[PDB]
RNA sequence: CGGAGCCAGCGAGACCUUGGCCGAGAGGUCUUGGAAACUCCGUCGUGCUGGGGAUAGAGCAUUGUAAUUAUUGCUCUUCAACGAGGAAUUCCUAGUAAGCGCAAGUCAUCAGCUUGCGUUGAUUACGUCCCUGCCCUUUGUACACACCGC
């Protein structure tokens, strides 16, 4: 749904063919492309803002497209997915291309540098990668799994150190000076590295 | 299958069952002579 | 004042050889040629004539045609070992392209002894047109430097190529002489001429 | 003797203009068999 | 067999998992 | 109906096999 | 249809869905019981959570990701029979 | 039969030569055990085969 | 990954085995393939060739790409036909098209719908490629009326809704192009024409190319599964092969 | 002497022929000045051509 | 601690084949001067004087590398191509040096078919295994 | 028990496995040393983890790599791949964590395809 | 919610004259109706 | 051209074979069990030349079959057309063009042909509607904003 919040009034609904449950949105910065994700389909969903209509399905994932986003300068869309991969799609323009990256493990989390040059991914190893869109090359890596606080539930039959039920982010934020990262996920830590040093800033409870 | 088998399942495992349908000894002598 | 990372003498039990624990120290093409001390000459083919990466055989196995521009990251040694194989009977044989290219790069240190891949990135440098023709009669415009990168490659190729395709030079000594003539800017390459060609047909046309 | 199979047919004047009466009357009445939206 | 090697689960778990002539035969 | 039919623009030789084929009524 | 969900609907059905009844259909465990202790023993994940608790209903999306967690000792047992263990995935 | 790949086999000795052959092309035949088959195509080396 | 798809066979199967016994009991719509997307979203075909084509292979190549609206053309050098098929089913294909040659004269075309099938074998007959007539001109290319003549039998039906969901809904009604198969004693003859319509009639002119195709084979699965559950197949050895007629 | 000027813009529907394409250059001598030059390869922004005459406008050449 | 597989497959052949004409007792037939090893070739060896003692070393080198072999496995194994056939090379060469190379004692008939490496033939190739790395 | 890893390198058809342990520094593929791979002109491919990290981290350790199927180039790559993540393998259980980032780090900036897979899936480039 | 809570794997809170509140609305107060219509509405 | 080094993946309805001995080879005989391309070192050297192997002669053998019949191989000698292809023309964008071998003939088609399998692996473009051709629109209808206005 589009809501104009000058008015305050959904003014465009915007559905698939046969209702799929969407988790992941993205938004074109011209505001007349607008992308969404599915854990049951593997296709990225695209339609356009001043119709409605559903312009095509972006397709190359295996596996459920977990997280999207549009670089807000250059204006090219990043997919990742649980396929271990992450694909960079120029929709815009006479042709379309597709660059994929291999990941070692599953894509949870995605976010765009500013500039729109560089995108990061945390993935299920807690690893957050950062990745050259136009060389489509991997430029630096932080672990996570240490810095990760996590408690032992009160049902639990094993340890919180031998535990692995959450030492992984699965929300990151690029600073807007980019040289900073904000992560969370389902555990008690929020913490924040520092990208050109791959050093923990903070850790916050 | 301790609760059953759903549908398809009981189709599929009927399909394979068709396709399927379709001390002397243990001592040894030597050195004979 | 002295930083030490390593307190004892290194001896593996698989022997190895002392030029290879000196290609540790440094990373030259072949083991024998280094990137450090290459410059382009011509601003412009700077960003598209790629000799930061040092390598140490032309073979890398990379993903270029890709996207529209990513040979311009290739290193400029592997994309004329590439243009070296063609016509055919010589299509995918890039292990006979890597071997050619050796021997002409020793052939040039021999004859001159200015580092090979200064003479291979002179002679790249000075056999891009600058100006060219398009049919409208002809009409002149201005080229890419991608553009000049490619053809530069295709004429000192196809030149080496052409000139001992029946003769008693073999290929890496008329690549090799080439090259040398074409960085020395010495009409007698065949890339030379043609570039001259084209830009003279050009600045009739302008 | 007799043949096992078939015989790959032959495309002479008299089946083409046989066919293409049978083409021209369905455009004529509009009688095709083409996919519709749903 | 055909389907049986191609529909494997390579997850699946089993606690199995964890586990002169004549003077050869003699002597072994 | 006749110029516009090529099969039967010209097409190469030995695309149809009318010849023969009258031929063999014939006998 | 509407009709046929007066029938259809049955325990057994729900009971099907069960994690550790998913789990023993897929070979992962020898006895429904075997599936239940290494669901509480946290040997088990469904897409990227961890599910220790063995009554968890899992639903068709979410059926073909039931799988070992990462650093499992069994996951590794699974991989050593085979002598496909590798270490450079941890597992 | 001196060639057999499954259904397809090579026979002898009933044709004399490969236009004879071409005669019979597309004709039944059967085994002695009753198996159908067909005159697929002469070949070429040797004659009649 | 795998799973998934081992999952879906099993209730394609299934459904296929289900709508048998309704139809079966109906005997004492479009099919459960193309239920879902027919008339909904336009079709998405790869035609491809046999490894290491030749150049007339290409050229047929091309003419069938032709004749589908929505058709692309893809060089299969080395490809596997397990990759090729999951390329495809990666890139929203909805129809593979594989054709096959003898001497440069193309003697099969496969047809296979994906995800899960059917996958259906043709033998091509008589066949006149477009290159063969000079100075033959540029087809049009608009989305063409469809001609279904002579299929009675509920196979016809069924390869009549497997030729018919290659080409897009809803042509114009002043769509000059019309692709026309007829069953002829399960010999389907495949024509195109440009027709204009007369003070007092119709006047066609041919485009090409020609050729028949019979049916052979049609299974329940993609092409690369060569353990597909066979639909139909052709007996030719059974002594009626020679006058049976299944379309 | 040959100037060398980078290009800040690739001009589009400019109705240039095939393989031809129109762009916008500024002099690296002086980074005001700019001329529309064509251009014959593949061509993006932020890269120097060497113009042998500095003074000719671009025409378009169909 | 030195082996054959420490070395150069061609630097030890070369060596070993020196060792074998330097050494003078390994028996060569007389038609070594008429033959062309496989009759998928056109000409003999051009190394007229030494061909055969350097295929005593490739092929004693073999045998070192695996246990068993045998003549039928050497003609492979020297064959190449020639439609193509994939002949096999010539079967009087290959007898005649694995016969020679028994009578230095640097094989010998294994059990079960085919030739294996004498203990003391195993030692005479590591012998000059050593001498290429020194 | 010494202390091992065993890791796998792939290239198209080819497959080679590495197993490090504890050791002196013997480095060995298909039971000979690494300098005898051939063809020898891309023999400084499977030097290129070796020389890259430093032969300081060999020191320590035993390499056999076995390498089977495909033809020589993809085996060379394989081969470098296993090597590859053998160290960083051995680095991460046996050794620091630091290590095995620095590791990672170096290896990942000069050539990705040394720890990731290389698999050219084709990509029908023509949306349709 | 009784399906919802057997099939999530987080935690799943159960579901909740006189003239009466309304807490939460869809716009702004200090926003008028007449506001909220675009002039080709009107 | 001569040596030497070596790396695949498809494939299972007596005949296959590991091995020994003869023969230069082709091929014989006595027994057991049921890949090329490519890389290294050498010879040759711009000469229709150590490129090419058609035609022809002489021999050594295999296979049937009953003939002095052909069949398929091997050895020597003989040593041609062919010097990169006219007017025109077909195709083609990444594991792609092209090179290389191997296997199976699994109801149509295919028999040195059909299909599959792996090995080696590029140049160029990935932009434009200027030309050609094929289409679409010229009641916004389209839910806010903005733009447009027969
Ligand atoms: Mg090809
Ligand atoms: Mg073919």
């Amino acid at each position: 749904r589009a809501w104009d919040l000058i008015r305050y009034r959904n003014f465009r609904t915007f559905t698939g063919t046969e209702r799929i449950q969407f988790n992941c949105l993205a938004v074109d910065p011209s505001g007349e492309v607008v992308c969404a994700g599915s854990l049951d389909n593997f296709d990225i969903h695209v339609w356009s803002v001043q119709t409605g209509q559903l312009l095509d399905a972006l397709s190359g994932h295996e596996g459920p497209v977990s997280c999207l986003s549009f670089s807000q300068e250059n204006s090219v869309l990043a997919s990742a997915s649980w396929d271990k991969t992450i694909r960079i799609w120029s929709i815009f323009g006479r042709s379309q291309q597709v660059e994929p990256i291999e990941v070692y493990s599953d894509v949870l989390a995605l976010s765009m540098r500013p500039d729109g040059k560089e995108v990061a991914v945390s993935t299920l190893k807690g690893q957050i990668s950062i990745f050259n869109i136009e060389d489509a090359k991997q430029v630096g890596n932080i672990d996570c799994r240490k810095d990760i606080i996590s408690g032992r539930f009160n049902q639990d039959r094993f340890t919180a150190k031998n535990s692995e039920r959450s030492k992984f982010f699965t929300t990151i934020h690029y600073s807007f000076d980019g040289m900073a990262i904000v992560a969370g996920g389902n555990n008690n830590s929020i913490c924040l590295y520092d990208v050109p040093n791959e050093v923990l800033l903070k850790r916050f409870i | 299958n301790p609760y059953g088998l759903n549908e398809v399942d009981d189709f599929a495992s009927k399909r394979e069952k068709v396709l399927l349908g379709q001390e002397d000894e243990d001592e040894e002598e030597v050195l004979a002579m | 004042f002295e930083v030490v990372e390593e307190f004892t003498p290194v001896v593996l039990a698989t022997p190895i050889p002392e030029e290879v624990q000196q290609a540790q120290t440094e990373i030259k093409l072949f083991n024998k040629w280094s990137f450090e001390e290459v410059e382009v000459k011509d601003a412009s083919l700077v960003d598209y004539v790629q000799v930061r990466q040092p390598i140490f055989v032309a073979h890398t196995a990379g993903r270029y045609a890709n996207k529209r521009f990513r040979k311009a990251q290739c290193p400029i040694i592997e994309r004329l070992t590439n243009s070296l194989m063609m016509n055919g009977r010589n299509n995918g044989k890039k292990l006979k392209a890597v071997r050619i290219i050796k021997h002409t790069l020793d052939i040039i240190n021999v004859l001159t002894d200015q580092n090979p891949i200064q003479v291979v990135v002179d002679a790249i440098t000075n056999t891009g047109p600058r100006e060219d023709t398009t049919r409208v009669r002809r009409q002149a415009v201005d080229v890419s430097p991608l553009r000049r990168v490619n053809q530069a490659i295709a004429l000192l190729t196809i030149g080496a190529r052409e000139a001992a395709f029946r003769n008693i030079k073999t290929i890496a000594e008329t690549l090799a002489e080439e090259l040398i003539n074409a960085a020395k800017g010495s009409s007698t390459s065949y890339a030379i001429k043609k570039k001259d060609e084209l830009e003279r047909v050009a600045k009739s046309n302008r | 003797f007799d043949r096992t199979a078939k015989p790959v047919p032959v495309i002479t004047s008299e089946v083409t203009e046989s066919l293409e009466d049978m083409i021209r009357r369905r455009i004529q009445d509009s009688n095709f068999d083409d996919l519709q939206r749903r | 067999l055909r389907e049986k090697a191609k529909e494997r689960n390579p997850d699946e778990y089993y606690h199995a998992m964890h586990s002169s002539m004549d003077q050869v035969k003699l002597l072994k | 109906r006749e110029e516009f039919n090529p099969f039967e623009a010209v097409g190469k030789p030995g695309i149809s096999k009318q010849i023969g084929e009258e031929q063999r009524k014939r006998a | 249809k509407i009709s046929d969900l007066e029938n259809k609907v049955t325990v057994s059905a729900i009971c099907r869905r069960r994690l550790p009844v998913i789990m023993h259909r897929l070979k992962m465990a020898e006895t429904i019981q075997d599936a239940v202790k290494f669901i509480e023993q946290g040997h088990v994940r469904v897409g990227p959570n961890l599910i220790n608790d063995p009554a968890y209903l899992v639903t068709r999306n979410m059926e073909d990701y039931v799988t070992w967690v990462d650093n499992s000792k069994i996951k590794k047992t699974l991989l050593r029979y085979r002598n496909q263990i590798d270490d450079f995935d941890f597992s | 039969p001196y060639k057999i790949f499954k259904n397809t086999a090579f026979i002898k000795d009933m044709f004399s030569s490969a236009m004879e052959v071409a005669r019979f092309e597309g004709a039944q035949i059967k085994t002695v055990s009753g198996i159908r088959g067909e005159i697929k195509r002469a070949l070429s080396k040797p004659e009649g085969h | 990954m795998l799973r998934r798809q081992a999952r879906e066979r099993r209730e394609y199967l299934y459904r296929k085995a289900q709508e048998l016994q309704d139809s079966q009991l109906q005997q004492k719509q479009v099919d459960d393939e193309y239920a879902a997307t027919s008339g909904i979203m336009d079709p998405r075909i790869i035609v491809t060739t046999s490894r290491d084509p030749s150049t007339r292979l290409s050229q047929f190549a091309k003419e069938i790409k032709l004749l589908f609206p929505n058709a692309v053309r893809l060089n299969r050098g080395n490809y596997v036909m397990p990759n090729l098929v999951d390329a495809c089913k990666k890139s929203g294909t909805t129809d593979l098209v594989v054709l096959h040659e003898h001497r440069g004269v193309p003697t099969s075309l496969t047809i296979s719908h994906f995800p899960h099938g059917p996958t259906a074998q043709f033998s091509l007959h008589n066949v006149v490629m477009r290159h063969d007539i000079i100075n033959a001109g540029n087809q049009s290319e608009v989305n063409p009326h469809l001609i279904f003549d002579n299929f009675t039998t509920a196979l016809g039906k069924r390869v009549v809704c497997i030729l018919k969901h290659l080409f897009n809904a809803g042509p114009k009604k002043d769509s000059e192009r019309v692709i026309t198969f007829a069953n002829r004693g399960d010999f389907i003859s495949v024509r195109q024409h440009v027709y204009v319509r007369t003070r007092e009639g119709v006047e066609i002119a041919e485009v090409g190319p020609r050729f028949e195709m019979r049916l052979f084979e049609l299974r329940l699965g993609t092409l690369e599964n060569k353990d597909a559950d066979v639909e139909w197949q052709l007996r030719r050895f059974i002594r009626t092969a020679n006058k049976k007629d299944y379309l | 002497p040959v100037t060398l000027a980078k290009v800040i813009k690739v001009l589009g529907r400019t109705g240039s022929r095939g393989g031809v394409t129109q762009v916008r250059v500024e002099f690296l001598e002086d980074t005001s000045r700019t001329i529309v030059r064509n251009v014959k390869g593949p061509v993006r922004e932020n890269d120097i051509l060497v113009l042998m005459e500095s003074e000719r406008e671009a025409r378009r050449l169909r | 601690g030195v082996s054959v597989r420490d070395v150069a497959a061609q630097d030890f052949i070369n060596a070993y084949a020196s060792f074998l004409q330097r050494q003078g007792k390994l028996e060569v037939p007389g038609y070594v001067d008429i033959v062309k090893t496989s009759s998928g070739n056109e000409m003999p060896p051009q190394d007229a004087e030494g061909w055969f003692y350097k295929r005593a070393a490739s092929v004693a080198r073999h045998i070192y590398m695996r246990k068993q072999v045998g003549v039928g496995k050497l003609n492979k194994l020297y064959g190449g191509a020639k439609p193509y056939k994939h002949i096999d090379a010539s079967g009087s060469i290959n007898r005649k040096v694995l016969q020679a190379l028994e009578k230095i004692g640097i094989v010998e008939i294994s059990p079960k078919g085919g030739r294996r490496i004498s203990e003391n033939g195993q030692r005479d190739l590591d012998r000059i295994a050593a001498q290429t790395l020194e | 028990a010494v202390p091992s890893v065993q890791t796998f390198g792939k290239k198209k058809s080819a497959t080679a496995v590495a197993h490090v342990k504890a050791g002196k520094g013997l480095i060995k593929v298909n039971g000979s040393p690494i300098t005898l791979v051939e063809p020898e002109i891309l023999r400084f491919k499977v030097y290129e983890p070796l020389l890259l990290v430093g032969l300081d981290k060999f020191s320590n350790i035993d390499i056999r790599v076995r390498v089977t199927g495909g033809g020589h180039v993809s085996q060379v790559y394989a081969i470098r791949q296993a090597i590859a993540k053998g160290l960083v393998a051995y680095h991460q259980k046996y050794v620091d964590e630091q290590s095995k980032n620095e590791l990672k780090k170096a290896f990942t900036s000069y050539d990705r395809t040394l720890l990731i897979a290389d698999s050219r899936r084709p990509e029908p480039k023509k949306f349709g | 919610y009784k399906l919802d809570v057997l099939s999530s794997v987080h935690f799943v809170p159960k579901p909740a004259e006189t003239p009466t509140i309304s807490m939460e609305d869809a716009q702004p107060l200090y926003m008028s109706n007449a506001s909220s219509l675009a002039p080709q509405e009107i």
